[PDB]
C-alpha cells in the first residue's frame, strides 16, 4: 500500500488555492445577500406561519 | 376539503390501535446481548440451549438474544445502542491461560465493557467455558498457571468455597482464581447499580437454560428494590 | 524507508503551501458586522407514537412530511402540519440507524445493524430492493436520484448503488475507520465523508476517486453538511468543538467552542441563509451559532435525554428535533 | 395564640400538595402509573386542607356554629369522606409496590393506566357511599337526651352517633387497611432481607439498616398518627363518660396533622426533587 499512499498525495497536492481573504468575503457577501428571506433569522408573522 | 380532514383522522385512529397492540409485545420481553472472547465455545452453548436473533421462552416468559457477528472489529462503536438491555451474557474460555495470552486478553475487554460509559446500569451474567479439559490439564503437569500468572503463587482456596464432589484440590485453586480475577474488575468500579454472575459451565451441561430465568429474575428484583430506597 | 520518508517529503510540501494562503483569520473580516442578538425559539409542536429511542430523521422536500426511526422496529411518516401519522412500516430487523426520504417523495431508505439498506415504496407499502455487499453496519443513505441512491459503512467504505439491479456501480476507499455521516451537494456532483479517524474527505460521484483531504479534528467526527453555497461545510465531534472548512482555500476557517461544555456532538445543521449553526450536544439540549463570528446566540431545551437527529426544511421555515426519549419537536 | 398555629397547619398541608399536584402535571417524566396513586392522594390532602381544617378552627376558637345545620351535616359528610379516601390510598400504593417486588416479570401486565383509573375510582366510590350517604340519610344520629338537643339547637354543631355506624366506618377507614399493609410490608422486607443474604453470599469479602430506616419511617407515621383516635372512637362509644370531649378532639386534629406530611414520605425521589427545582427558583 506504499505506491497508493504516494500516488494519491501527489495527486492532490497540485492543485490551485485562493487566499483565504476572498473566501471570507465570498461566505460573507452570500450570507448579507440572502439575509432577507431567512424565517429563522428574521421572524415571520403569525399569518404567514403555518405552524401557529 | 372538509372530507380530507375526515380521511385523515380516520386512517390516524387506526394506526392508533395497531401501536397499542404492539405495546404489550414489547414491554413483556426481554432482550439478552451475547459477547464473546473468541474460540470460547459460544456456538455450542448457543445451540445446546449481518446479526443473528434467536428466540426463546421459559415458564410463560419470551426471552430474546441477539449475537453480532458481522461487526468483527477490535473497536466496537456499535455498543452504545444495547443500553436497553436487561443483561449481557458473556462467555469465555476459562482454559486458555496459556495459548496465545487469550484470558489476559479477555480480561481486558471485559475491563472495558464494564467501565462503558453507556453500559453503565447493565449487569453482566458469565459463563466460564470448558471446564472438563481445564481440569485435565491442570491435573498433568505439562504446564503450570505459576509460569503465566505470577500472582497466582501466593493464592490460597477461600474458607467459604464450594467445591465439586470428588474434586481434585489442585482444580478448585485454579477455578476459584480465575474467577476471583473477574471478581475484582467486577467490584471495583461497581457503585451498587449492577453486579456480576459468574458460573462455571462445561460441554454436557443441560441447565445453562435456566440460569439465565434466575439471573434475570435477581436483577429485576434488585433494580425495583434499588428504585424504592429498600436496597 | 524510501517509501515512508518520501510521503513525508509530500505532506510538509500540501502543509506548508496552505500556510502561505492564510493571510487573515475569517473572524478578521467578519470582525466589522453587528451581532444577530438573542434568539428565542419555542415549540411548536410535539409527536408521539415511538415505543424507543429515536437515532434517525428525514424532512421531505414539500416541507410537510418527515420520516422518523425507531429501536422498537417501526418506519413512521408524519404530516407536521396537522399532526397525523400517515403510514407505520413494521421493520424485518430492530436495530435501525439510518433512514432517508426520497426527493420525489416515492419512496424511502432504511438501515442498520443487519448490513442491508432497504427501499420502500410508498405509491402502490412493501419492500421494494434490498442492497447487499457492506461488510459492515450502516451509518447514511441519502437518495441521489429515483434509481441511484449512495450509502456509508462502518467497513470503511463508500459505495454508490443501483436500485434497479442490486448493484454496486462505484465503491469509494481511502478511510482507515468507520463511517459515520455523509452529506450531498446542492448539484449532486460531489459529497463529502466524515470518519472516526479524525478525517473529512471530498468524493467525485461520477469519476470516482478522492479530491481533498481535511485533518482539523482530534476525535472521532460525527456529523457532517455543506453550506448552502456548496464552497464550505462544518463538522462535529464528540471532543465538544465544530469546525468550518472552505473547499477552494484547502484548510479551516473557524472554530466553534465554550469552555463551559465538555459532551459529545451528534448533529449539526445549517439555516436558510448560512448564518446560523444548529449543533446537538450529549447535554440533552440543542445550541445555536453565528457562522460568522462563533458566539452562542440561543438554546433549545426541552429533550429528557441527548438529541440523535436534527434538520431544517428546504424553505428554512422550522426545525425538528429528535432525542432517546422517543419523542420529536418543531421549533419556531 | 392559636389561630397562628391553626393558620400555619393550614399553610403547609396547601403548599406541599398542591406543589406536588402541579409538579407531576407540568413535567411529563414523571407520568407513571405508579404516580397516579400519589395524584389521588394529594387531591384528597388538598381537599382536607382546604376545607375541613379552616371550618373546625374557626368552630374551635369562636366557641359557635355560625353557619345552619345544613352546613354543619355537609362539613362533617366532608370530614369523613376526606379522611376515609386518604387512608385507603396508601394500601394501594402498598400493594403495587408489593406486586413490583414479589412478581417482576407479571409486574407490567398486572397494572396498567386504565387498571389504575378504575381502582381509584373504586376507591373514591366505596369512600363516598360511607360517609355522605349514611349521614344525609340520619342513620347515624344517637338517640340519647343531649344528642336530641343538639341535633334541635341551630347554633350547637357536635358529633353524636350509635354504635353500628362507630364500629362499621371505623373497621372500613382504619383496621382493614392496617392488617394488608402490615403483611405486604413484611413480605417485602423479608425479599429485601433474602436478596442482600445472597449479595453478601457471593462477594462479600471483596468490600439492613436501609430497608428497617424506610419501613420504619412508612409504618411508624402513619401508624402513630391514626391509631389513638380510632381506638377512642371504639372506646367512647362501649363504655360512656370515659373519654372526654377534649381529648377526641385533640386526638382528632392529631389525625389531621398526617395530611401535611405525605409529600415528604412517598415525594423524596431524585427526580421529584429536580423538578421542585425548576418549578421553584
Ligand atoms: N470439551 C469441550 N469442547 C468444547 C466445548 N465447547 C466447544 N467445544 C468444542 O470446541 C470446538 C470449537 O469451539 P466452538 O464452539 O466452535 O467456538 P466458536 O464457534 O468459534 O465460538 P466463537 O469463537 O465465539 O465464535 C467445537 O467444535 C466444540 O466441539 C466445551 O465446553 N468443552
Ligand atoms: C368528627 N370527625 C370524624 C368523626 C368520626 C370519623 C372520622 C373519620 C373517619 C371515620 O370513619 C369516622 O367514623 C372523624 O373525622
Amino acid at each position: 500500500q506504499a505506491r497508493k499512499l504516494v500516488e494519491q498525495l501527489k495527486m492532490e497536492a497540485n492543485i490551485d488555492r485562493i487566499k483565504v481573504s476572498k473566501a471570507a468575503a465570498d461566505l460573507m457577501a452570500y450570507c448579507e445577500a440572502h439575509a432577507k428571506e431567512d424565517p429563522l433569522l428574521t421572524p415571520v408573522p403569525a399569518s404567514e406561519n403555518p405552524f401557529r | 376539503q372538509r372530507n380530507e380532514e375526515k380521511a385523515q383522522r380516520e386512517a390516524n385512529k387506526k394506526i392508533e390501535k395497531q401501536l397499542q397492540k404492539d405495546k404489550q409485545v414489547y414491554r413483556a420481553t426481554h432482550r439478552l446481548l451475547l459477547l464473546g472472547a473468541g474460540e470460547s465455545g459460544k456456538s455450542t452453548i448457543v445451540k445446546q440451549m449481518g446479526i443473528f436473533e434467536t428466540k426463546f421462552q421459559v415458564d410463560k416468559v419470551n426471552f430474546h438474544m441477539f449475537d453480532v457477528g458481522g461487526q468483527r472489529d477490535e473497536r466496537r462503536k456499535w455498543i452504545q445502542c444495547f443500553n436497553d438491555v436487561t443483561a449481557i451474557i458473556f462467555v469465555v474460555a476459562s482454559s486458555s491461560y496459556n495459548m496465545v495470552n487469550r484470558l489476559q486478553e479477555a480480561l481486558n475487554l471485559f475491563k472495558s465493557i464494564w467501565n462503558n460509559r453507556w453500559l453503565r446500569t447493565i449487569s453482566v451474567i458469565l459463563f466460564l467455558n470448558k471446564q472438563d479439559l481445564l481440569a485435565e490439564k491442570v491435573l498433568a503437569g505439562k504446564s503450570k498457571i505459576e509460569d503465566y500468572f505470577p500472582e497466582f503463587a501466593r493464592y490460597t482456596t477461600p474458607e467459604d468455597a464450594t467445591p465439586e464432589p470428588g474434586e481434585d484440590p489442585r482444580v478448585t485453586r485454579a477455578k476459584y482464581f480465575i474467577r476471583d480475577e473477574f471478581l475484582r474488575i467486577s467490584t471495583a468500579s461497581g457503585d451498587g447499580r449492577h453486579y456480576c454472575y459468574p458460573h462455571f459451565t462445561c460441554a454436557v451441561d443441560t441447565e445453562n437454560i435456566r440460569r439465565v430465568f434466575n439471573d434475570c429474575r435477581d436483577i429485576i428484583q434488585r433494580m425495583h428494590l434499588r428504585q424504592y430506597e429498600l436496597l | 524507508d524510501q517509501l515512508r520518508q518520501e510521503a513525508e517529503q509530500l505532506k510538509n510540501q500540501i502543509r506548508d503551501a496552505r500556510k502561505a494562503c492564510a493571510d487573515a483569520t475569517l473572524s478578521q473580516i467578519t470582525n466589522n458586522i453587528d451581532p444577530v442578538g438573542r434568539i428565542q425559539m419555542r415549540t411548536r409542536r410535539t409527536l408521539r407514537g415511538h415505543l424507543a429511542k429515536i437515532y434517525a430523521m428525514h424532512w421531505g422536500t414539500d416541507s410537510r412530511l418527515l420520516v422518523s426511526a425507531s429501536q422498537d422496529g417501526k418506519l413512521i411518516i408524519w404530516d407536521s402540519y396537522t399532526t397525523n401519522k400517515v403510514h407505520a412500516i413494521p421493520l424485518r430487523s430492530s436495530w435501525v440507524m439510518t433512514c432517508a426520504y426520497a426527493p420525489s417523495g416515492n419512496y424511502v431508505a432504511c438501515g442498520g445493524l443487519d448490513n442491508i439498506c432497504s427501499i420502500y415504496n410508498l405509491k402502490t407499502v412493501r419492500v421494494s430492493r434490498e442492497l447487499a455487499g457492506h461488510t459492515g453496519y450502516l451509518s447514511c443513505c441519502r437518495f441521489l436520484d429515483d434509481n441511484q441512491i449512495v450509502t456509508s459503512s462502518g467497513d470503511t467504505t463508500c459505495a454508490l448503488w443501483d436500485i434497479e439491479t442490486g448493484q454496486q456501480t462505484t465503491t469509494f476507499t481511502g478511510h482507515t475507520g468507520d463511517v459515520m455521516s455523509l452529506s450531498l451537494a446542492p448539484d449532486t456532483r460531489l459529497f463529502v465523508s466524515g470518519a472516526c479517524d479524525a478525517s473529512a474527505k471530498l468524493w467525485d460521484v461520477r469519476e470516482g476517486m478522492c479530491r481533498q483531504t481535511f485533518t482539523g479534528h482530534e476525535s472521532d467526527i460525527n456529523a457532517i453538511c455543506f453550506f448552502p453555497n456548496g464552497n464550505a461545510f462544518a463538522t462535529g465531534s464528540d471532543d465538544a468543538t465544530c469546525r468550518l472548512f472552505d473547499l477552494r482555500a484547502d484548510q479551516e476557517l473557524m472554530t466553534y467552542s465554550h469552555d463551559n461544555i465538555i459532551c459529545g456532538i451528534t448533529s449539526v445543521s445549517f439555516s436558510k441563509s448560512g448564518r446560523l449553526l444548529l449543533a446537538g450536544y450529549d447535554d440533552f439540549n440543542c445550541n445555536v451559532w453565528d457562522a460568522l463570528k462563533a458566539d452562542r446566540a440561543g438554546v433549545l431545551a426541552g429533550h429528557d435525554n441527548r438529541v440523535s437527529c436534527l434538520g431544517v426544511t428546504d424553505d428554512g421555515m422550522a426545525v425538528a428535533t429528535g432525542s432517546w426519549d422517543s419523542f420529536l419537536k418543531i421549533w419556531n | 395564640g392559636m389561630g397562628i398555629v391553626m393558620s400555619l397547619i393550614v399553610l403547609a398541608i396547601v403548599f406541599g400538595n398542591v406543589l406536588v399536584i402541579t409538579a407531576i402535571a407540568k413535567f411529563e417524566r414523571l407520568q407513571t402509573v405508579t404516580n397516579y396513586f400519589i395524584t389521588s392522594l394529594a387531591c384528597a390532602d388538598l381537599v382536607m386542607g382546604l376545607a375541613v381544617v379552616p371550618f373546625g378552627a374557626a368552630h374551635i376558637l369562636t366557641k359557635t356554629w355560625t353557619f345552619g345545620n345544613f352546613w354543619c351535616e355537609f362539613w362533617t359528610s366532608i370530614d369523613v369522606l376526606c379522611v376515609t379516601a386518604s387512608i385507603e390510598t396508601l394500601c394501594v400504593i402498598a400493594v403495587d409496590r408489593y406486586f413490583a417486588i414479589t412478581s417482576p416479570f407479571k409486574y407490567q401486565s398486572l397494572l396498567t393506566k386504565n387498571k389504575a383509573r378504575v381502582i381509584i375510582l373504586m376507591v373514591w366510590i366505596v369512600s363516598g357511599l360511607t360517609s355522605f350517604l349514611p349521614i344525609q340519610m340520619h342513620w347515624y344520629r344517637a338517640t340519647h337526651q343531649e344528642a336530641i338537643n343538639c341535633y334541635a339547637e341551630e347554633t350547637c354543631c357536635d358529633f353524636f352517633t350509635n354504635q353500628a355506624y362507630a364500629i362499621a366506618s371505623s373497621i372500613v377507614s382504619f383496621y382493614v387497611p392496617l392488617v394488608i399493609m402490615v403483611f405486604v410490608y413484611s413480605r417485602v422486607f423479608q425479599e429485601a432481607k433474602r436478596q442482600l443474604q445472597k449479595i453478601d453470599k457471593s462477594e462479600g469479602r471483596f468490600h439492613e439498616h436501609k430497608a428497617l430506616k424506610t419501613l420504619g419511617i412508612i409504618m411508624g407515621t402513619f401508624t402513630l398518627c391514626w391509631l389513638p383516635f380510632f381506638i377512642v372512637n371504639i372506646v367512647h362509644v362501649i363504655q360512656d363518660n370515659l373519654i372526654r370531649k377534649e381529648v377526641y378532639i385533640l386526638l382528632n386534629w392529631i389525625g389531621y396533622v398526617n395530611s401535611g406530611f405525605n409529600p415528604l414520605i412517598y415525594c423524596r425521589s431524585p427526580d421529584f426533587r429536580i423538578a421542585f427545582q425548576e418549578l421553584l427558583c
